[PDB]
């Protein structure tokens, strides 16, 4: 039996990541101050709703986020959803803008 | 910006895996970047065969590489849009132990970082490394470097630059995505001790009196002049009379003598590393319409002696007397020499000659189709926004007709040029499969430098796919048979598809710089080749 616990966690050191791989998407806080991460998760969700005609889904919460800027602003995200409940699955997705071409990607697993 | 520790250096060929999660467009863009490495450096690539370290290229999130050889073998990612050749080249330069140019130890001497304008949580992507970690390779900081970040990178506000050059001119330049810079090659070569490019087999501009070790035949009647560019209109193609006493071309007069007199200009012997070469050159034919510039190969007859002639192409005069590009597919697998037979026809009806300059021989496929837009600066002024140009119909290796639309003044992007490939109907269409999917288009604005290490040719890449659709064709595939998907054009007497490619292909402020325009001639190459075999 587990009587009690506490845990301290961190994202991997941003300097040590940059030094290992300069272009790697640096991880960031998932809170609502990041409008563009919310745009990324809602764009990937909109793409998933456009791809999946059987059911439609709504954003519960964004669980992980990162971004990169090489081809342009490029956001990568994981987030939770429910139909239109306890959140029904985990989504994974992205949003990228170049100055001209634009890209959105999405994959989701139901629990 | 190179990682000092020599253990971090690859040993060539770098063995690679392409993961099957990569699209075809990304697999073909990777192999096209490898060709640029092999063409501009001694960097080489091989398929994987169980080696201790290797690159695996991936379609993971984002577009990124560990820096230098990780001796376990390493991921590179190529997410969406990083299919662009220059972004593959940038990631492979990270794999080859290179950090970003704004991460040099001395970077603060050359670029401002506007920390206040960086997104909170991203300031560390502008860290600079100490000189124990990185060498300068005894090179200056290079704004033209492919390793440099553009002004609007990681910025809070789209209008406000994160990074700017202290020499303010270079704000318009930093973070170019054309190609390797000359200093990126100089660095890469210092890093790997590269002295010879794998595919640049020969180049010549005749600037030196030994004419690049070409020779003139004696079996022929006469000789080509090595011509001094000094006469009133008769300038070389290398320098266009910009530099006095210094431009040179081979010239073969046809204004006098008998018809059918000739001169052979013949290269020094050449040892091809591949089964195929492209002989590019620039030429004029201001003489008679019956003059003929014939390109020949003299090859090893298998005795080890180069004496077996092979005619390979003929060129003939036009009302366009201006310097024209040419490409000749050679297929030489044994030592040889490329030859130009200038041949007179009707000399009484000639006031000029055949001219050669800027010869380049690369062990590559030739561009599938080449378009030269004459007087391009003047065309660019005279073009109203939304006015268009269309290339003559070129034919691909599989016989698919195709061509490019060029809109010089992009209405979509004021100050940019728009290039858009389309399929054309042609003589083969009934036998070809449609839609023509899995065919990688590579458009390339030639940077007109004869030495391929001096070129930064802008190039964009897409692959035809079922994804490409329009309501204008009931949302059928754009790449279906042009009889049922394109609009008939009277000028080509052919059906041209809905056109696809890039608004913003290049800025006018970038096309003018770097010698892409040269003598007011926007030379666009196109390739349009199947890549289904990469699946
Ligand atoms: C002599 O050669 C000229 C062309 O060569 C030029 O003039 C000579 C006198 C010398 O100075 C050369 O060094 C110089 O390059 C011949 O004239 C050209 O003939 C061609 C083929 O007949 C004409 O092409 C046609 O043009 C019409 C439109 O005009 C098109 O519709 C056709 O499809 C086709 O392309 C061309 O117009 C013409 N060019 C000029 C500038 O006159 C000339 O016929 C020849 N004469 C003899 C007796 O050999
Ligand atoms: C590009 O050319 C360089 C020379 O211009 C090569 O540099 C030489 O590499 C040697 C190893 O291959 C080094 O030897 C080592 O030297 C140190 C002392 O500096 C000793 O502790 C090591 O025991 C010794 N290693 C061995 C096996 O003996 C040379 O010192 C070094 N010379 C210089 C001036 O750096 C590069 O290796 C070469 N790189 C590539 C990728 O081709
Ligand atoms: C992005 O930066 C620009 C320039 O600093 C800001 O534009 C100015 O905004 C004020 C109002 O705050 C206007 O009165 C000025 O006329 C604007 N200047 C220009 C050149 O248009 C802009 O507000 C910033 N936007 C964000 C979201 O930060
Ligand atoms: C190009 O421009 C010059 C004047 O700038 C003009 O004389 C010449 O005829 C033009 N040539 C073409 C092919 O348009
Ligand atoms: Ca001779
Ligand atoms: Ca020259
Ligand atoms: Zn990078």
């Amino acid at each position: 039996y587990l009587a009690a616990y506490n845990c301290t966690l961190r994202p991997v050191s941003k300097k040590k990541i940059y030094m290992t791989c300069p272009d790697c998407p640096s991880s960031i806080p998932t809170d609502s101050s990041n409008h563009q991460v919310l745009e990324a998760a809602t764009e990937s969700l909109a793409k998933y709703n456009n791809e999946n005609t059987s059911k439609q889904y709504s954003l519960f919460k964004v669980t992980r986020a990162s971004s990169q800027w090489v081809v342009g602003p490029s956001y990568f995200v994981e987030y939770l959803i429910k139909e239109s409940s306890v959140p029904v699955g985990l989504c994974k997705g992205s949003l990228t803008r170049t100055h001209w071409e634009k890209f959105v990607s999405v994959t989701c697993d139901f629990f | 910006n190179g990682l000092r520790d020599p253990n971090t250096r690859w040993t060539f060929p770098i063995p690679y895996i392409l993961a099957d999660n990569l699209g075809l467009n990304a697999k073909g863009a990777i192999l096209y970047a490898f060709e640029m490495f092999r063409l501009k450096s001694c960097v080489d690539f091989k398929p994987y065969e169980g080696e201790s370290s290797y690159i695996i290229f991936q379609q993971f999130d984002g577009c990124w590489s560990e820096v230098g050889d990780q001796h376990v073998g390493q991921n590179i990612s190529i997410g969406q849009g990083c299919a662009y050749k220059a972004i593959i080249e940038h990631e492979i330069l990270h794999a080859l132990g290179f950090y970003h140019e704004q991460s040099r130890t001395d970077r603060d001497d050359y670029v401002n970082i506007w920390w206040d304008q960086i997104l909170s949580g991203y300031q560390h992507n502008f860290d600079t490394y100490d000189d124990s970690l990185i060498t300068d390779l005894n090179t200056p900081y290079d704004y033209e470097s492919l390793m440099h970040y553009q002004p609007f990178s990681f910025n809070k506000n789209a209008s406000v630059p994160t990074i700017t050059a202290k020499i303010p001119e270079f704000n318009s330049i930093i973070g170019q995505r054309l190609d390797f810079s000359a200093i990126d090659l100089e660095r890469l070569n210092r890093m790997y001790n590269c002295t010879t490019t794998h595919t640049l087999l020969d180049h010549c501009t005749f600037e030196k009196a030994n004419i690049c070790g070409m020779i003139q035949g004696t079996r022929d009647d006469t000789d080509w002049a090595h011509q001094d560019s000094a006469q009133a209109g008769e300038v070389d193609h290398t320098l266009l009379g910009q530099c006095t006493g210094a431009g040179y071309f081979m010239q073969f007069s046809t204004s006098s003598g008998s018809a059918e007199e000739a001169a052979l200009l013949e290269s020094r012997i050449l040892y091809p590393k591949r089964k195929q070469q492209c002989l590019q050159f620039f030429y004029k034919m201001t003489g008679s319409p019956s003059d003929r510039l014939v390109v020949w190969v003299r090859r090893d007859d298998s005795t080890g002696n180069v004496r077996k002639l092979v005619k390979v192409q003929t060129f003939q005069g036009d009302d366009d007397h201006n310097w024209k590009i040419a490409h000749v597919v050679l297929k030489e697998e044994q030592k040889f020499r490329y030859l130009f037979q200038g041949t007179k026809g009707d000399p009484q009806n000639s006031t000029g000659g055949i001219y050669l300059d800027d010869i380049t021989l690369t062990e590559t496929p030739c561009p599938t189709g080449v378009w030269t837009v004459r007087n391009f600066s003047q065309v660019l002024e005279n073009t109203s926004k939304g006015d268009k140009l269309q290339s003559p119909r070129f034919y691909n290796s599989e016989g698919y007709g195709f061509g490019v639309t060029l809109y010089p003044n992009s209405r979509e992007s004021s100050g940019y040029l728009r290039l858009a490939f389309h399929v054309c109907s042609g003589e083969n269409d009934a036998i070809l499969e449609w839609p023509v999917e899995n065919r990688q288009v590579i458009i390339t604005i030639l940077d007109q430098e004869p030495d391929v290490r001096n070129r930064m040719s802008s190039s964009m890449v897409f692959t035809t796919s079922k994804s490409h659709t329009s309501p204008a064709i009931n949302d059928t595939v754009i790449w279906d048979r042009p009889s049922r998907v394109g609009t008939y054009h009277t000028d080509c007497n052919c059906f041209r598809s809905i056109d696809l490619g890039w608004s913003g292909f290049i800025s006018h402020q970038m096309l003018k710089r770097r010698s892409f325009l040269k003598n007011d001639d926007l030379i666009i190459f196109v390739d349009f080749e199947d890549i289904t075999h990469l699946s």
